[PDB]
Parts: C-alpha cells; structure tokens; sequence
C-alpha cells in the first residue's frame, strides 16, 4: 500500500503474510551479520606495520637485521601493490583494491526527503518501501582484515610494541617448512623476488584494462549484475494491473466507489504479496549459497593465510608458499 | 472472559493469534447484583449512566452484550417478550418465547418447567421460528443493525433497530451479571478452546508493533514502522 | 476526470459500458432502469465539481496532470530542458514543471519507512530519514546517514543490547559504534632474535550448531488435487 | 586449572541455554531452522 | 513450487551434512592438525551433542 | 473442510472423518507384498495385520 | 506406441495394475508407493439445517 | 509536427488536431543573425541514450552487427557469442490443404 | 543533438539507454542560415529540395 | 475458415457471438447496428476467397 489508510484497513486482513516476509528476511539478515561478525578481526601492530611507507623504511626493524635497508627489500616492488598505501581515497586501501572498486563498480538516506531535485532510483526504491543495509562498513571491516593479515607476516614478537623482521626472512623459514635448506651460502632469493615482482606487475597491468584474473573478473561482475537485477525486477513489479483498472491505488479510490474500489485494490494486494515472497525465497537461496562460499573462504584464510597448510593442491597449482588477501 | 466470545458469521476459530475488529471498547459495564432487576429501554445514542462502573465514554454505542448464564432461573417482567425491538419506520418486533409449540401466522393459545420454543412476532402473530432453548447460553450480544449473536454466532438478522426494550431479572438464584455497552475496535485475540484467553489492543506505538507482529512479547530488534499519520490535508490540482 | 468525449444514451447501441439506476427504500435498493455511456480517454473535457490551485511546502492531496497522490511539493533550481512530468520505475510522479516559466516542482511523500528499536518490550530509539519527531521521541542526534531519535537526554559508553554492522543500541537508548574485534596476533615461524612463546592456558569452550538432516514429507498428489 | 575452566564454562553454557556469542548463534540458527521447517 | 523448493532445502543440508561428518571426523574422532578449524585456538578436544 | 459441528438442540458435539485415507502400498518384484495404513480394514487384497 | 504403432497394453484392472498405471510404467521398482485405502459407492444422504 | 496532425514541444505533445494534407509557414530570425535547422524526417528504429532528458548518443539498427547491439542494449559489445536469425522470410507462396 | 528531443505522448526518461521507434531517419536537412527567410507550403509528399 | 455450422441473425436469441457494424466518415467511425453469429466448431464448411 502506498500509504493509503483504506489499503491498510484491507490489509490487516493479510497481516500475517507481511509479519511472514519480514521475519524471514531479518533473521537472514542477522545470522549474516553474526557470522561476519564473528569470522573478522584485526591487530594493532600489524596493522602499524601493514603500509608501503612502514616497508620502505627501516625504523621498525631489529638492531639485528642492520644489513637489510627496509622490511619490503628486494620484494618490495611486487608489495607496493597489495600493501595499503597513503595515496589512497580511503583508509587501508591499495592500488588492487582501488582498480577492482573502480573498475567493477550513497548511504544516505537524509537527503531523500529534502526535495532539492529529481529523486534518483535509490531514493525513489526508498519511497516504495525498499531499503538498502549500510555495506561500507562491512567494506572497511574487511580491507582492515586484509591489511591486518598483511601486516602480521612481518611481526616479530605479540607481547610488546610492533617490532618488525625483513620480508626475506619470512620466505626463508616458508621455504624452509616446504623444504630444508642445505645450502645456507648459496641463497638465490633474488630470482624469486623479481619472479614475484613481474608477476604482480602484470597482475596489476591485467586489473587495470593470465586466466584467473579474468575468472575472478567474470565472477565479481557476474555477482554485482545478479545483486542489481533483483532489486530492479521486485521494484519494476509495482506497474503490473492485475486484471484491475490500474496499478496506482489513489486513482482507483479517486475513480471509484469505496465498494468498487476494495474489490479492485485486492488483486493488487493479492499480487504484490505474491511478487514479495518470491523476493524472499530467492534471497534466502542466495544467502545459503553464499554462506557456503563463506566456509570455504574462512578455510583459505585459516590455511593458505595465517599458516601453510599440507594439503596437497588447496592453496593454488605448484607448492605453496605464501598467500596474501585484499 | 468467561462470559465473552468472539463474534463471527462463519465457523469459529478453535486456537491462534488473530487481529480482528471485534466490540471490544466497552463505553459502559452495568452489573447487575444479586436478586436484582435490569430494566431499561435503551437506544443506542451513549451509554453515559450512572450504574456504569468505572468511567463511561461518550462515544455512541455499536453492541450491547448480556452476560450471563441463560438457566430456568432467568424470567422477564414483560411475559414472554424477553426483547422487545422498535425497528426503523415505527415496526415493532418482538422475540417470546413459550412453552408450547405455535404454529406459524398464529397466537399462543393458553396466554415454566421444560422446552421453551422462541419465535419473532410483528402484529402478535408468530412471523419466524427461531427452535428451542438450548441448555448451554452464556451471552447475548446484539447489534444497532439487526443482528442477533448467540455464544458468538450470528444466528438470526432483523431490520435495523432504532432502540430496544427488556426487563431481566435472576428471580431467587441470587446470582449477578452484566449488561455492556460496547463499540467496535482492532485488537489481537488468543483463543484456547473456541475461548478467549488474551486480548491486546492496539492503541499504542508499542503495540501497534505488538499487532503487527502478532505477539505480545516482542522480542529485542529493530522492526519497520511508519513515521506519521497523514490526516486532514489541502488539495491542489493542476491543468494545462 | 478528464475524458476527449462524454455521452449518456438510454439506448444500448454503440457504447461502452452502462450505470444501474436504482430506487433506495427505507430497506431496499432496486435497480429500475440503466443509462448507457460512450467515453474517449483524453484531457479535452473535464469534470469539476461546480462552475489551478498550488500548495507549497506541505502535505497536500495533488491531482497534476491526472496523477493523483499524497505528498509535498517543493520548488527546484533544477533545469530540464525537456518534456512534462517525470515518473519513476514503479510509476510513481517523482517531479513537474511549471508551463508558464519552466519552474521545476519536485514531489515528495509525506511519510517515510522508519527502524523502531525494541528492547525488553519497549521503545527506546528509532531511525528516521525525516528530522522530525516521531514514536512519543524528542531528543534526537545526527548520524552521516539518519536521524537517530531516543529516550536518552541528547543536547556515551555503555554496552550495545542490539546491534547491526557498526552500530548498537544501549537499554538507555544510546547510540554506539562497534568497531572490529582485536586480538594480539598470531604467533609466526622465526627462530631470529627475541621471540615470544605462549605459557600460561586456560580453557575455553565454544559452541557449534551443524544441522544434518531435513523433515521429509510424503504428498498423495491425486488426495491433494 | 584447567578442569575448572572448563566446568566453568560449561555451566555458563547451560545457563544460557535454560534462559556467549556462540550460544546465540546456535540458538537462532536452530529457531531459524524449525520456523523455516514449518 | 513445493517440491522446487524442497529440494533446493535438500541440497543445502548435503553440503551441510558434508560438513558436519567433517567436522565429528576431524575434531572429535581425532585431533586435526588443521589450523582454526576446530574452533577459535589450540584445539584440545570436542564434544557433540 | 469441515472437521465439526453441534447439535443446537442439546449442544452435542460431532466430529467429521474421511471414509477413505492415504496408504502406503510396499512392492517387491512387482507384486504387493505390505500396506501401512491407519484404518484398521482389510485393503488391497491383504488379510493379516 | 512406437512410429504410431501399439507395442504393449496394460489393464488398470488390479490394484497392481493401478499402481503401474499410476506410475506410467509396467516394470515397477521395488519401494514404496501412495495408494488410496478403498473406494466409496452407494451412500446414504445426511442434511442438516436450522 | 506530424502529418497525422499531432504538435510536439520539446518532445512533448501539447496538443493535435484533424491530419494534415500540407501546412504553410514563412519564418525568420529577424536581426538576430542566427541560423537555424529544418528536419524533414522519417519514422525509425534505434537505440537511444538519454541523460537528464537529453540525448546523448544515437545508435541505428541498420546492420547485423547493428542489429546485435540493439539486442543487447548496448553500443560496445563484448567480444562472445550471440543467438542470432539466420535469415528473414519476405514474399512467400501459399499452400492450402484440405479433406 | 542541441535542439533535438525525443517524442512522448507521457513522461519523459531521465537517463538511461532505450531501444524505440522515433522519427529520426533524416529525408532531408534544410539550414536556415543568418538573416534568411524560411517560407514553404510543405505538402508531406517528399523532401528532394 | 472451418466451421460445422455457421448463421448470421439481427436477433440476439442463441448467440454465441456478434460482430459490430459501423459507419466510417473521414474522421469518425461509429457503431450504429450489430449483427449476431451462431456457430460450431468443425470443418465441414469452409471460407474461402
Ligand atoms: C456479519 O455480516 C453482517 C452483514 O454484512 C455485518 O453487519 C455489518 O456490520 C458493520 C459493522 O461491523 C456495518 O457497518 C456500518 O455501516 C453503517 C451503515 O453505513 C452506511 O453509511 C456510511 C456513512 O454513514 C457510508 O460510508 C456507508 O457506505 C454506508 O452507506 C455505517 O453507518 C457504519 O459506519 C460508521 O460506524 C463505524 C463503526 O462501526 C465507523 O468506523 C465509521 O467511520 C462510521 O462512523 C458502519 O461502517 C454494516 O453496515 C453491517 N452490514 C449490514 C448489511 O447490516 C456484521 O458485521 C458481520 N459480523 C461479523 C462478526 O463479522
Ligand atoms: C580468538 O581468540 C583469541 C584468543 O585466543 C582472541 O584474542 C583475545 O581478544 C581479547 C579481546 O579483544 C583480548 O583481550 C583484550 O586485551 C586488551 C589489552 O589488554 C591489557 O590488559 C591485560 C591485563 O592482563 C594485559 O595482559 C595486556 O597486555 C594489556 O595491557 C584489553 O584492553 C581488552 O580489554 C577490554 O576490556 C576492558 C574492560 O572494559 C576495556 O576497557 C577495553 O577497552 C577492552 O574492551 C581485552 O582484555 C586478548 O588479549 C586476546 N588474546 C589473544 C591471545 O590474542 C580473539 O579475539 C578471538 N577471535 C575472535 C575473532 O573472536
Ligand atoms: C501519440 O499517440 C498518437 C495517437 O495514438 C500516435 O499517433 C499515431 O502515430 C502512428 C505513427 O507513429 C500512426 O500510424 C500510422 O497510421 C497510418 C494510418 O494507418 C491506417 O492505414 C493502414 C494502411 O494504409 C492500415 O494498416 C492501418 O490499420 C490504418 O488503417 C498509417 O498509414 C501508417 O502506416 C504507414 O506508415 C508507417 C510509417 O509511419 C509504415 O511502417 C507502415 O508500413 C505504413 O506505410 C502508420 O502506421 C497512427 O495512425 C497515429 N495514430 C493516430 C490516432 O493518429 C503517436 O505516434 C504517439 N506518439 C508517440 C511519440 O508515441
Ligand atoms: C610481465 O612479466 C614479464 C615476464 O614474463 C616482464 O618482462 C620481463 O622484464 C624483465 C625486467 O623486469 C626483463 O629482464 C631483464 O631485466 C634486466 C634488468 O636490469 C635488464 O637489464 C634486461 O635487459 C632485461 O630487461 C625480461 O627480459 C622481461 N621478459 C620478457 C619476456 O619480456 C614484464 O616486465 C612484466 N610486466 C610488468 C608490467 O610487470
Ligand atoms: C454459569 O455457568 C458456568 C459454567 O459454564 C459456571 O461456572 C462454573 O461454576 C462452578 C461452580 O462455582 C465452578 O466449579 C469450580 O470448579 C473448580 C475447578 O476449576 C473448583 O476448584 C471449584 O471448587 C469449583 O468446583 C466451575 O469451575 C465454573 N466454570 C467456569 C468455566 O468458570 C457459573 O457458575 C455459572 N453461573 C451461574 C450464575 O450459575
Ligand atoms: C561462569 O563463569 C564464571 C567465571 O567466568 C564463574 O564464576 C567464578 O566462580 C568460581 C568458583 O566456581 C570463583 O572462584 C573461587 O572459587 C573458590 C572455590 O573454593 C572460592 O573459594 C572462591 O571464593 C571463589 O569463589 C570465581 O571467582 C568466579 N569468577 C567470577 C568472575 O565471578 C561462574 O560460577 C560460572 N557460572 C556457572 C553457572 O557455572
Ligand atoms: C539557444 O539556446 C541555447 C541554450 O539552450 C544557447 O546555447 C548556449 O549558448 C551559449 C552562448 O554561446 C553557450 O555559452 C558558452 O558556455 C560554455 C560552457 O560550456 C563556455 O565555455 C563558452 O565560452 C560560452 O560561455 C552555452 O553553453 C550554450 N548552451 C548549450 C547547451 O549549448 C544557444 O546559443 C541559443 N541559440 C541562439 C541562436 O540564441
Ligand atoms: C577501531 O580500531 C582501529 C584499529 O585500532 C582504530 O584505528 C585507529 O584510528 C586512530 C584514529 O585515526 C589512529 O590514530 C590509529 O593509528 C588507528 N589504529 C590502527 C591500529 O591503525 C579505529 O579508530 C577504531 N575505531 C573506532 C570508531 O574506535
Ligand atoms: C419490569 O418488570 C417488573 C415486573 O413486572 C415491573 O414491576 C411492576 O411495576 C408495576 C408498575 O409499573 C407494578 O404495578 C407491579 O406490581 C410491578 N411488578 C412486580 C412483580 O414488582 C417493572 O415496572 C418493570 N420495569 C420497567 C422499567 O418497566
Ligand atoms: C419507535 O420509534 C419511533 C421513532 O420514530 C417512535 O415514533 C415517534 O414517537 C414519538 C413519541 O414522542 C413521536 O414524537 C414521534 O413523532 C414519532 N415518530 C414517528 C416517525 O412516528 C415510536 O413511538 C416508537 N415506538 C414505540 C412503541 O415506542
Ligand atoms: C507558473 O508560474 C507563473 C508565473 O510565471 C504563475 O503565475 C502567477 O500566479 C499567481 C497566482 O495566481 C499570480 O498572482 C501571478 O501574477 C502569476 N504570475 C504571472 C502570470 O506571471 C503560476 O501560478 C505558476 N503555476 C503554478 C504554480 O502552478
Ligand atoms: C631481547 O630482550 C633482552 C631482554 O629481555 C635484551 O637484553 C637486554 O638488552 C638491553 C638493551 O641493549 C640491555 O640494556 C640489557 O642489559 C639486556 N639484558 C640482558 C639480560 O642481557 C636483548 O637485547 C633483546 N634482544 C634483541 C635481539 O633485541
Ligand atoms: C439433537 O438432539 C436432539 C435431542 O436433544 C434430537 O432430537 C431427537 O430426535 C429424535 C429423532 O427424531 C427423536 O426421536 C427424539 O425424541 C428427539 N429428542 C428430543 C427432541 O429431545 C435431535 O435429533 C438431534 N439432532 C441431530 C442429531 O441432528
Ligand atoms: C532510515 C533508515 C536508516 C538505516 C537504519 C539502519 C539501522 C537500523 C536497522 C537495522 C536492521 C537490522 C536487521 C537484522 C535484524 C536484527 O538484528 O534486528
Ligand atoms: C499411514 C502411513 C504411516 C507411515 C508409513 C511409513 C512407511 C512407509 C513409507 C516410507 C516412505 C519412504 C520414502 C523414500 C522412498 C523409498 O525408499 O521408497
Ligand atoms: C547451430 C549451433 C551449433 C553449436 C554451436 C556451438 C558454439 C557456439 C556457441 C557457444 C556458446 C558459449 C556460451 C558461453 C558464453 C560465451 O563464452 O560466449
Ligand atoms: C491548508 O493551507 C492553508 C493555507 O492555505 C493552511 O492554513 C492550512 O493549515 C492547510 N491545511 C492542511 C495542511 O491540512
Ligand atoms: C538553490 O537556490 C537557492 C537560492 O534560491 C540557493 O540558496 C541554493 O544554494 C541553490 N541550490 C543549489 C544546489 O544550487
Ligand atoms: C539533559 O541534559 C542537559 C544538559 O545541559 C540538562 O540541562 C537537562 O536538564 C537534562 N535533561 C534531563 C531530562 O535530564
Ligand atoms: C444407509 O443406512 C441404512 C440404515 O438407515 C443401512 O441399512 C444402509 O446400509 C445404509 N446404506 C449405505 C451405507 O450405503
Ligand atoms: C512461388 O512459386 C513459384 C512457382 O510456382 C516461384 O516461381 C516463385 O518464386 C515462388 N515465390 C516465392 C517462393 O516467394
């Protein structure tokens, strides 16, 4: 109903279906809510550490490691890439993340109401009763995760201030895990280093205008359409007549006799109901899946991540090394 | 609710929660004591007496509701006639009840222990057949509009009434009941049983999100609500 | 309403569609005779109810250009250069313009979707799009993207009873931020220099719902249809 | 210390369960289940 | 409509299911050496109710 | 559907059952060999019960 | 029917034979199946007014 | 403005009248030294984008690759495949058979 | 497309991209250049001026 | 065309239904009479040019 009092009187008579759909759709909402909360976090000195200027100087180092310029090093060319840097539009974002949000892709609800200009589609959804949930900070919780998870490779020690070790000598104790090494005077870290660096050049070439990357285009595309498209086929359903004069219930009352006028609005309503518990069920399917699809990205995270795990294939196609996240 | 049903011109709920609109605003509550007599022709245009208990409501009045058990001890003052009913263009009607059987278009013939046979008369000839007394009645409501309910259900519709006429008494039983003077409003009724257990009325905020709801225990969390109420308003029209 | 042509006939040749003339009684309606009508939808003819009129700035029941609707309409420094009037996706008149001078008024509705918080069986606080009272709430505070209004004296630390994302609602009606959960960090593979090995454990125990199996059920197709 | 941690927390466990971020969870995730059952 | 939606539902407790004969195989039947997989810590032992 | 009804002469209640219920017919090797029913009544061509 | 020839003719003439029919098909596998209880014929006629 | 009668003001149409069979006019811009544009056009189908009630962008379907792009709203198609017809039916023979 | 509209017996589109029979298929084009005189008894039976 | 049986009648009387007969002007058109049809689905009579 469009505000209409009488629509609202015919409509109590169908209360329990609205009490229906909202229920279903605020327990999807919080149980979602109740796992991201409970699957993110972050560190205070890794996130201290966890910046290409903090990589690039040395003034976090140990005494120990005086030979070493800077943490990042020789790999510092693939990491100024990934790390969060300061120019960046917001907080904890790297150049990656920056392409992705751009090149794939407001919450307020304030200005809606003031009537300055045309109301655009956000805020015409919000006039037929459809709002949007915050996400940005679902968006900076996560980039703070990343960066968090960056940042605490490097970390030396928990119990005290962010006291930071060379990138070099994380991958020499990964390589070590994968293998021990037997020859300590013969390190070639430097051809894994510019491997490393080409690579994520290219990486960043291919973001910004190689099979995976165009998979996970194809895939995060793929998941803003169908997030679009929803939205916009629940809104669009609000033109359909169901066998009545019209789909505009003022003009039906203002056509209409009281008596005439109930018969007509109840296809509507009938219809309208209908339209919104198809929306559930399909966003319901969509929240089972992707709660799956969150298992399995908090397994990653657990076992590429924070550790190296020894199952065989999981963490990419060769021997795993090292997995970074944004 | 022991004397109170939920009004109904179909089959009746057994169990659940329902939102209806149901006379459920009591404009006044007169109870009758022990051995006393309740007589009184009331149109239905306030019910702002004195015996009413508690505060009494301007508002005009939609039911009227008798409660009490319908036994042998229940006599009228006005014989047989236990409502007399004046109808709109001055038509008289009147619901008698006897003890003998009387046939249709037809007077009782001999004018208290057995069957009561109750009928509708308009000029002291039997008009409808409305069957026998049963054992178990419990409340009378009955509506401005002609509409009679018997333990919840509507059983008999007449012409609209302009205002009606009884005269009730317990005899010797000793025993107090009610008359109230009711209008209609939304609520949320729990029925057990084909029985009223809870009713809560929406009149609030709060409990407009009760009735929306359809609890009365709101659990903690956020719920969709309107910000106002559109009343009285200008109207602008334009044309080229 | 606006029509390009209007006839009332008493014969049945030719039209539309027909009205009931009926005789009320003091009891009864009957229907007696029936007048025929034949109609063109346009805007060349309309009904008035006896033999061009703007309210500004509040709400007004509108008819433009046979739109009809509840809302406040607002003047705008907008320009646009062509057409009419302006609907949205759900068809709804999102704006006019003025014939006379080009003027852009924009439509707005009166009322507006509000999140009522309810905690132990009562309300404290609500968000609203409208600075505007509303629920029994005075005091009221500003957030970047709502009004928040509340029980709480507003011109806070306390513990979120109900939260969502970023943001919690105390028993006193207060609002707070959540912010992301900290932890010391994860202990890293290096045998180098100063190096801290966790000592002293306690125990915790953490709960985990898994469901396994559905309820099925078995439909007799022919009983059911 | 380690047996009275844990008996500790079992019987804040079953508290909650009678009337612990992770307790609520489960309880809504299996309420959710029922209703949905229904 | 209700066996579509019946058997979307099934589907969801397979993979649900499969995750549960995981979970009572790795973290209560043994001691996974998988990192965060039987809960938040160093896993010590779990129960099923 | 109707499940009740009362008598208005004395207030008796009746109750309103099906004549004939969903069962469950067991087949192996093309031939019925069991029915569950909740009817005590000989169905199918089955005696024993 | 194949190439709108009849190939084969089962009877709905037993309560197997319903079943196959009710299945569309003459080679039942084994498991379960729903089946009506009995069927109603001759039956007296209650009416109930006030 | 239309042969079938209908006027058009900035896209919109104010009013009409009976058809026309020919119209007459005699303009000018006077002192103002400005030049103007008359457009005698035709009915046709194309894909239009609009921004703030303005034109911005023409695409005619005029070509199979037109045609494509028109199918799929959008004037930069992605390299991929596509459903297309291959062909059109025009001037056909007629068969009737009966009992 | 300065001075060119697209024709609507209804609202008008703000934005978007929209695939429509409109009267755009130019026959001809007559420039009406500075301090000239447009005056024609136009008869819609071609436009081969 | 097929039918089985197939009348034209200015009566309403057993009509399945009826066509409308107008009068067309050079700019109006104008229903004035109707003209009932009974018919029956088959194709015994046929239609033709
Ligand atoms: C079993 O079925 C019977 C028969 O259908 C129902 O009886 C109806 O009862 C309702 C009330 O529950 C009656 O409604 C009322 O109608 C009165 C007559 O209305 C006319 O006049 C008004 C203007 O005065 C017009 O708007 C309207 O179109 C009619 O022409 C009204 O006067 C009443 O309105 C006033 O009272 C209500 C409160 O009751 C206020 O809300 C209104 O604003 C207004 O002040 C009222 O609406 C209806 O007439 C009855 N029908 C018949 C045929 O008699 C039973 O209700 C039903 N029983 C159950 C349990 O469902
Ligand atoms: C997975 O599990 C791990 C543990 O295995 C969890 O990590 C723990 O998280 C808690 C909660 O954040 C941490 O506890 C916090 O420590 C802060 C710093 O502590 C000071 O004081 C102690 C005193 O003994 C000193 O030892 C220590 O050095 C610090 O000086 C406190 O400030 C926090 O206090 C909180 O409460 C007070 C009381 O109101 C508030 O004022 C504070 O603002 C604050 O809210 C808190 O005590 C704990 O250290 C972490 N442990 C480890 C081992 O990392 C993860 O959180 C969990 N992961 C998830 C996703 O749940
Ligand atoms: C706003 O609303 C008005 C009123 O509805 C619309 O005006 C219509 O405009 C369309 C064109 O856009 C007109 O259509 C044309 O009708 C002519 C009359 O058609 C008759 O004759 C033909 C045979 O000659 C019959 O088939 C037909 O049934 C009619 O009896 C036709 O002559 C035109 O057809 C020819 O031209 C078109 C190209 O324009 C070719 O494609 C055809 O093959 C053919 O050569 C044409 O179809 C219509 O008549 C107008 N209606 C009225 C009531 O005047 C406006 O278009 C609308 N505005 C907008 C912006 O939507
Ligand atoms: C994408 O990856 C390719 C390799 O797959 C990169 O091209 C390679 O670039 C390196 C230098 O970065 C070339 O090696 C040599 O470097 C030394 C540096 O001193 C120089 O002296 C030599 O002349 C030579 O350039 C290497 O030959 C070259 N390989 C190929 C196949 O071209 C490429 O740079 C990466 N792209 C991005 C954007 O990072
Ligand atoms: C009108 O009829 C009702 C029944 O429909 C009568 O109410 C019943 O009154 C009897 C006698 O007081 C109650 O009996 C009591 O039962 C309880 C058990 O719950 C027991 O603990 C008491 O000691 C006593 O035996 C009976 O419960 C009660 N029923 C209800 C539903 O309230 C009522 O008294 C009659 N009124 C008149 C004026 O006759
Ligand atoms: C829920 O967990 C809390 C702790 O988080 C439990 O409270 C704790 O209870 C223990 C005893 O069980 C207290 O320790 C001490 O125990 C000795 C026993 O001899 C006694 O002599 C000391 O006076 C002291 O009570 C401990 O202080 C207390 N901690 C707190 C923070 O209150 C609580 O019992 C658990 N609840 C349930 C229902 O199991
Ligand atoms: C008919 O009216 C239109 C407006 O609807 C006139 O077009 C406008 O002409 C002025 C003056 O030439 C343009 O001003 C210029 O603005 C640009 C900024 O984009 C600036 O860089 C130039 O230096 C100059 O100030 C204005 O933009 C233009 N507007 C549009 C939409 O094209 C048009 O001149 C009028 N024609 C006649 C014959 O009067
Ligand atoms: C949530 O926690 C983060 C992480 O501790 C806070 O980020 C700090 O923000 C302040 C203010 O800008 C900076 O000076 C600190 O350097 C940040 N800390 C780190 C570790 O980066 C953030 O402010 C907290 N948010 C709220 C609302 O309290
Ligand atoms: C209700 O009925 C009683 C009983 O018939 C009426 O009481 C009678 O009142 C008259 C005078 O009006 C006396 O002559 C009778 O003796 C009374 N009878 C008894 C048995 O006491 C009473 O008047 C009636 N009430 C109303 C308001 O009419
Ligand atoms: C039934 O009600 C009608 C309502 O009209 C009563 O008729 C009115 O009676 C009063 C008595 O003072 C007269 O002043 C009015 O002129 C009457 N109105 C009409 C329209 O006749 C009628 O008396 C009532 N019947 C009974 C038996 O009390
Ligand atoms: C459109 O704008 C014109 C002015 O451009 C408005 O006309 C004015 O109307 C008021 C109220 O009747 C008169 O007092 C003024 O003299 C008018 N001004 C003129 C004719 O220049 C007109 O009301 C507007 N239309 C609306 C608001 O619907
Ligand atoms: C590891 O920490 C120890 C202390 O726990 C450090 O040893 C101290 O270093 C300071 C700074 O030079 C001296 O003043 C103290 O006398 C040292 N204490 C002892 C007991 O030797 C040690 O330097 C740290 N090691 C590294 C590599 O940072
Ligand atoms: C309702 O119950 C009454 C009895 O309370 C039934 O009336 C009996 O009907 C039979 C059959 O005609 C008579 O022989 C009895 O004398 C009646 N008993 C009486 C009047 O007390 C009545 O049939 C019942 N209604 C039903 C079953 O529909
Ligand atoms: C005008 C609205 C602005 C945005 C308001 C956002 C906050 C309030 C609503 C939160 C919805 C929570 C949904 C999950 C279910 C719950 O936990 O209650
Ligand atoms: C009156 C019915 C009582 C309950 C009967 C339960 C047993 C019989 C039916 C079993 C259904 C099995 C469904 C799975 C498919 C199969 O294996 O046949
Ligand atoms: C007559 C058709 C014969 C079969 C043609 C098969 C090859 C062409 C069509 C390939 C469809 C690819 C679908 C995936 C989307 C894409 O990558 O374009
Ligand atoms: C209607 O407008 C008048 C002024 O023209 C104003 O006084 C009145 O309050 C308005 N009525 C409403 C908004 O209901
Ligand atoms: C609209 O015009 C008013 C003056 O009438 C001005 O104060 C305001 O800032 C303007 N708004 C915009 C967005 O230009
Ligand atoms: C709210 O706080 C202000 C602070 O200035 C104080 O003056 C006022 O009395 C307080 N109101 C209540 C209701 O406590
Ligand atoms: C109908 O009822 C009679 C007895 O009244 C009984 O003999 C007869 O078998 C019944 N017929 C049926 C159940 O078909
Ligand atoms: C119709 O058939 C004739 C021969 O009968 C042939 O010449 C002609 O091309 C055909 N027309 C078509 C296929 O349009």
């Amino acid at each position: 109903c469009n505000g209409n009092p009488r629509c609202n009187k015919l409509l109590t008579q169908y209360v329990s279906a609205c009490q229906t759909i909202e229920q279903a759709l605020a327990m999807g909402a919080r149980l979602e809510n109740m796992e991201v909360d409970s699957m993110l976090f972050v560190s205070e000195n890794a996130l201290k550490l966890a910046s290409v200027e903090a990589f690039n100087s040395t003034e976090h180092l140990d005494p120990i490691y005086k030979e070493w310029p800077n943490i990042g090093g020789s790999w510092l060319g693939g990491l100024k890439d990934i790390l969060p840097s300061h120019n960046s539009k917001r907080k904890y974002r790297s150049a990656i993340e920056d392409l992705l949000f751009d090149k794939v892709v407001d919450e307020d609800y304030k200005r809606c109401t003031g009537g300055y200009d045309i109301a655009d589609l956000v805020c015409a959804q919000y006039y037929n009763g459809i709002m949007v949930l915050p996400g940005v900070a679902n968006d900076d919780k996560m980039t703070m995760y990343t960066a968090s998870l960056a940042g605490g490779i490097t970390l030396g020690a928990l119990g005290g201030g962010a006291v930071a070790i060379p990138f070099a000598v994380a991958v020499q104790a990964r390589l070590n895990y994968v293998a021990l090494q037997t020859d300590v005077l013969n390190k070639n870290q430097q051809i894994l280093a510019n491997a490393f660096n080409q690579a994520i050049g290219n990486i960043t070439q291919a973001f910004g205008k190689l099979a995976t990357v165009a998979k996970a285009l194809a895939k995060v595309q793929d998941v803003v359409n169908t997030q679009g498209q929803a939205l916009s086929h629940l809104t669009v359903q609000l033109q359909n007549n169901f066998q009545a004069i019209s789909s505009s219930i003022s003009d039906i009352y203002n056509r209409l006799d009281p008596p005439s006028a109930d018969a007509q609005v109840d296809r509507l309503i009938t219809g309208r109901l209908t339209a919104l518990n198809a929306f559930v069920s399909q966003t319901l399917t969509r929240q089972a899946e992707v709660r799956a699809s969150r298992q399995l990205a908090k397994d990653k995270v657990n076992e590429c991540v924070r550790s190296q795990s020894q199952r065989f294939g999981f963490c990419g196609n060769g021997t795993h090394l090292f997995s970074l996240a944004n | 609710f022991n004397n109170w049903f939920l009004l109904t011109n179909d089959s009746t709920f057994v169990s659940g929660r329902f939102v209806t609109n149901q006379p459920l605003l009591v404009n006044c509550l007169w109870p009758v004591p022990s051995f006393g007599v309740a007589a009184q022709e009331f149109c239905f245009e306030g019910a702002q007496f004195s015996q009413c208990n508690g505060v009494s409501l301007n508002n005009t009045v939609d039911v009227i509701r008798f409660n009490l058990n319908f036994t042998a001890d229940v006599q009228s003052g006005m014989g047989a006639t236990v409502f007399s009913l004046n109808t709109t263009g001055g038509v008289i009607l009147e619901i008698s009840c006897y003890n003998d059987t009387v046939r249709e278009s037809s007077f009782y013939s001999y004018g208290t222990d057995g069957p009561k046979y109750c009928y509708v008369l308009y000029n002291g000839t039997a008009l409808k057949y409305l069957g026998t007394l049963p054992p178990s009645v419990k409340e009378i409501a009955i509506s401005k509009w002609g509409h009679f309910y018997i333990n919840g259900y509507n059983f008999f519709s007449t012409f609209p009434i302009d205002c009606i006429s009884f005269n009730l008494t317990t005899s010797t039983s000793g025993a107090f009941w009610t008359i109230a003077y009711t209008s209609y409003t939304e609520a949320l009724v729990q029925v057990e049983n084909t029985a009223i257990k809870k009713v809560t009325y929406c009149n609030s905020h709060i409990n407009n999100i009760k009735c929306s709801q359809l609890t009365a225990n709101l659990q903690n969390g956020f719920y969709p609500v309107a910000s106002s109420e559109v009343g009285l308003v200008n109207k602008s029209v334009v044309l080229l | 309403l606006t029509f390009n042509k209007f006839c009332l006939s008493l014969h049945p040749v030719g039209a539309n569609c027909k009205f009931d003339v009926a005789a009320r009684t003091r009891t009864n309606e009957q229907v007696v005779r029936s007048l025929y009508v034949i109609y063109e939808e346009g805007d060349n003819i309309a009904g008035v109810p006896s033999d061009s009129v703007l309210h500004l700035d509040s709400c007004t029941d509108y008819n433009i250009y046979g739109k009809t609707g509840i809302g406040i309409i607002r003047q705008t420094n907008s320009t646009l250069l062509s057409g009419l009037y302006y609907t949205s996706l759900s068809g709804d008149l999102l704006g006019f313009k003025n014939v006379t001078d080009g003027v852009v008024y924009s439509v707005t509705p009166c009322d507006v979707s509000a999140q009522a918080a309810v905690i132990d069986g009562t309300i404290v606080g609500a968000m609203t799009s409208i600075n505007s009272e509303l629920l029994g709430l005075t005091h009221w505070t500003t957030t970047p993207n709502f009004y928040y209004y509340s029980i709480y004296n507003y011109t806070v630390d306390c513990e979120p009873i109900i939260t969502y994302s970023n943001i919690g609602v105390c028993k006193n009606g207060a609002l707070v931020f959540i912010n992301v959960t900290h932890s010391d960090g994860d202990v890293q593979p290096i045998s180098t220099g100063n190096v801290t090995i966790p000592t002293n454990f306690t125990i915790s125990v953490q709960v985990e719902y898994i469901q396994v199996y559905t309820t099925p059920v078995s439909i007799d197709c022919s009983r059911y249809v």
